[PDB]
């Protein structure tokens, strides 16, 4: 069965509600919601339709109707940010899992990430190797889209200064080695020429 | 679903005898019945589990038997304790339906009731609602029939019947019938009477009131 | 020991939502299944809803009579079980019990019984308001019948006293009857010797607690 | 409490064999079935295998059907998943969860990578533009890291941001370390890049000049 459709990312201001939808193709049953702090095992926050297990604060409330389920996080806290997955049980008695949503709480002021270009190296040119290095630093929130204009891009990682950072590596042959890198953090598009 | 019939609803017994209560099922529950006892006006209690197995807190007088479709409770000696209502519940597949229920009543000698005819209320005559009250005190067995006959014609659909529980002293019953008649209905009729059919009564004794 | 209490029971007009809470203490709430059983006054027991524990997914499911109107939820952190009813009807006037479905073994999906029951709360669905009791004398027309008729009792439980509480033997208080209009009807029966009927001052005391109204009536021969 | 611990996972060659074991404490194993959930890196959870409480039936995800078998050793309170003929993208962290997903274990890392210990190539990347400039070295084909990259043999500690490693499609991790320094100090500061490849036990020294 197709995975349950979920929004990729959701942005909510601190101390203000969060709404995540889990509309799917015939869930037909109750939808469970799971929380995953990065580097930690997922935990259950909402089971059946709107039940809450022990150890979960009251801020987590849920609903289910028709073919859509919703997690209402009233007054989200900054420490709460994680990935929220919705799961359900299909007719074939086989579990189905959703894509997931990231709670990007705007704890820090929004800023435009800084992008540094990187042309080919002399050793790579002598070795017949090309690598286009695009380093996007000081990104906020941690969600950036990297595009190459004439490619493996690492997932966003938290920086030591609390600013999201990412790197985009593009491989080109020595014969094929202008090249442009496009960065889109939040609406605005940043282009670097190399 | 699963239909659940308990037989008979009214079972009469004396103190210290043996009582059988049968719960019959539609499909085969595979020995997953639960028997409950409810004392009047109080929370029900778990009496018999997994058909035969006895639950903790119940003395040995209570036992269960049978499997598949027929299930029975056998009580060795009936104490004053345990004269209450009994229910059976199924636990094979959802939904956990309850039976009709069986009521245990203390056996007593057949005593006919006393017919008392309460005339229409003088204060309620001008209120707008006129009622006729028929009272039967000390009546045994619980089943009794009261017919509200107005002007020699039986009246139906305008009567409310109430029954008093078994008295803790004599083990009797009381029955009250209220006939609802408007002012026009009260004036239109001529002779109002109630006919009581009881096992003790040889013939239907009717008491009439004159408007 | 294991204690189950309930609240949220009161008078509600048809078609209005009401939420009952089952506070659980004395045993673990996470791994026990909770079921709600209702008893209409006079009628038999009826099973309303069942929700499994967290270990088994908490699959809520109800009887055919309340499907689409009753939703059951539970919170383990505050060990409380919720029952919410929308489109409430007059047939639902009953006493609701909170029951704990004990597993077969220590923990299993096969449930063998409802072990511990709460005391229960009264849920009344009606349209009428709080109306004071109406006292109608029933004069005695061996043992004579003297009684008072209680009519138009609204949203209540009432107390009847014979001889200001002096006469305790021979006092038969009939069960309440739901009148067509929406009020309750009650009857009191006093059996006394015919000679003593004209001597003792038969005084009936009726107290309607919800309305804070006290009514006294005198039964004398007509 | 109900606790689950899984182990037995490690880096294996493509097509190899792997057995993952779940240890269960606090709840009766025979009462509830157990699920296997895999977390591909850079992505959400995916259901892998399931077993009923009584081992009556076994549910398998279609993407893994015919390759994974799951047995519940009820005697020793353990759950086993056997993997054969693994493909490349099956790399993930496998989670062991109770039926209806109430409790999740820490998870075991399973890596399917044909790459072996390969030394990095310190290709210099100096700042070709320009008050401040960013320069550093790129470590290509590092297998498997964590590769310690230092500037000036640890002399420089401010302005050096180490980007996270990238798992390229070639199967070799790539790393890029960039040091932000003033433009006036480009011709004076000694740009030295030292790479210590712990998995390969190789210490590579590189020099960065304008």
């Amino acid at each position: 069965d197709i995975e349950l459709t979920q929004p990729p990312s959701v942005s909510v201001a601190p101390g203000q509600t969060a709404r995540i939808s889990c509309s799917g193709d015939s869930i037909g049953t109750y939808a469970y919601w799971y929380q995953q702090k990065p580097g930690q095992a997922p935990v259950l926050v909402i089971y059946a339709d709107d039940n809450r297990p022990s150890g979960i604060p009251e801020r987590f409330s849920g609903s289910n109707s028709g073919n859509t389920a919703t997690l209402t996080i009233s007054g989200t806290q900054a420490e709460d940010e994680a990935d929220y997955y919705c799961s359900s049980w299909a007719t074939d008695n086989a579990p189905v899992f959703g894509g997931g949503t990231k709670l990007t709480v705007l704890g820090q002021p929004k800023a435009a990430p800084s992008v540094t270009l990187f042309p080919p190296s002399s050793e790579e040119l002598q070795a017949n190797k090309a690598t286009l290095v695009c380093l996007i630093s000081d990104f906020y929130p941690g969600a950036v889209t990297v595009a190459w204009k004439a490619v493996e891009t690492t997932t966003p990682s938290k920086q030591s200064n609390n600013k999201y950072a990412a790197s985009s590596y593009l491989s080109l042959t020595p014969e094929q080695w202008s090249y442009s890198c496009q960065v889109t953090h939040e609406g605005s598009t940043v282009e670097k020429t190399v | 679903d699963i239909q659940m019939t308990q037989s008979p609803s009214s079972l009469s017994a004396s103190v210290g005898d043996r009582v059988t209560i049968t719960c019959r099922t539609s499909q085969d529950v595979r020995g997953a019945l639960a028997w409950y006892q409810q004392k009047p006006g109080k929370a029900p209690k778990l009496l018999i589990f997994d058909a035969s197995s006895l639950e903790t807190g119940v003395p040995s007088r209570f036992s269960g038997s049978g499997s598949g479709t027929v299930f029975t409770l056998t009580i060795s000696s009936l104490q004053p304790e345990d004269f209450a209502a009994y229910y059976c519940q199924q636990f094979l597949d959802f939904p956990f339906t309850f039976g009709q229920g069986t009521r245990l009543e203390i056996k007593r000698t057949v005593a006919a009731p006393s017919v008392f005819i309460f005339p229409p209320s003088d204060e309620q005559l001008k209120s707008g609602t006129a009622s006729v009250v028929c009272l039967l005190n000390n009546f045994y067995p619980r089943e009794a029939k009261v017919q509200w006959k107005v002007d020699n014609a039986l009246q139906s659909g305008n009567s409310q019947e109430s029954v008093t529980e078994q008295d803790s002293k004599d083990s009797t019953y009381s029955l009250s019938s209220t006939l609802t008649l408007s002012k026009a209905d009260y004036e239109k009729h001529k002779v109002y009477a109630c006919e009581v059919t009881h096992q003790g009564l040889s013939s239907p004794v009717t008491k009439s009131f004159n408007r | 020991e294991v204690q189950l209490v309930e609240s949220g029971g009161g008078l509600v007009r048809p078609g209005r939502s009401l939420r009952l809470s089952c506070t659980v203490s004395g045993f673990s709430f996470d791994d026990s299944a909770m079921s709600w059983v209702r008893q209409a006054p006079g009628k038999g027991l009826e099973w309303i809803s069942f929700i499994k524990s967290k270990t088994y997914g908490g699959t809520k499911e109800y009887a055919a009579s309340v499907k689409g109107r009753f939703t059951i939820s539970r919170d383990d952190s505050k060990n409380i079980a919720y029952l919410q009813m929308n489109s409430l009807k007059t047939e639902d006037t009953a006493v609701y019990y909170c029951t704990r479905g004990a597993p077969y073994g220590g923990n299993s999906d096969y449930y063998y019984g409802l072990d511990v029951w709460g005391q229960g709360t009264t849920v009344t669905v009606s349209s009428a308001s709080t109306k004071g009791p109406s006292v109608f004398p029933l004069a005695p027309s061996g043992t004579a019948a003297l009684g008072c008729l209680v009519k138009d009792y609204f949203p209540e439980p009432v107390t009847v006293s014979w001889n200001s509480g002096a006469l305790t033997s021979g006092v038969h208080t009939f069960p309440a009857v739901l009148q067509s209009s929406g009020l309750y009807s009650l009857s009191s029966v006093v059996t006394v010797p015919s000679s003593s009927l004209g001597t003792q001052t038969y005084i009936c005391n009726v107290n309607h607690k919800p309305s804070n109204t006290k009514v006294d009536k005198k039964v004398e021969p007509k």
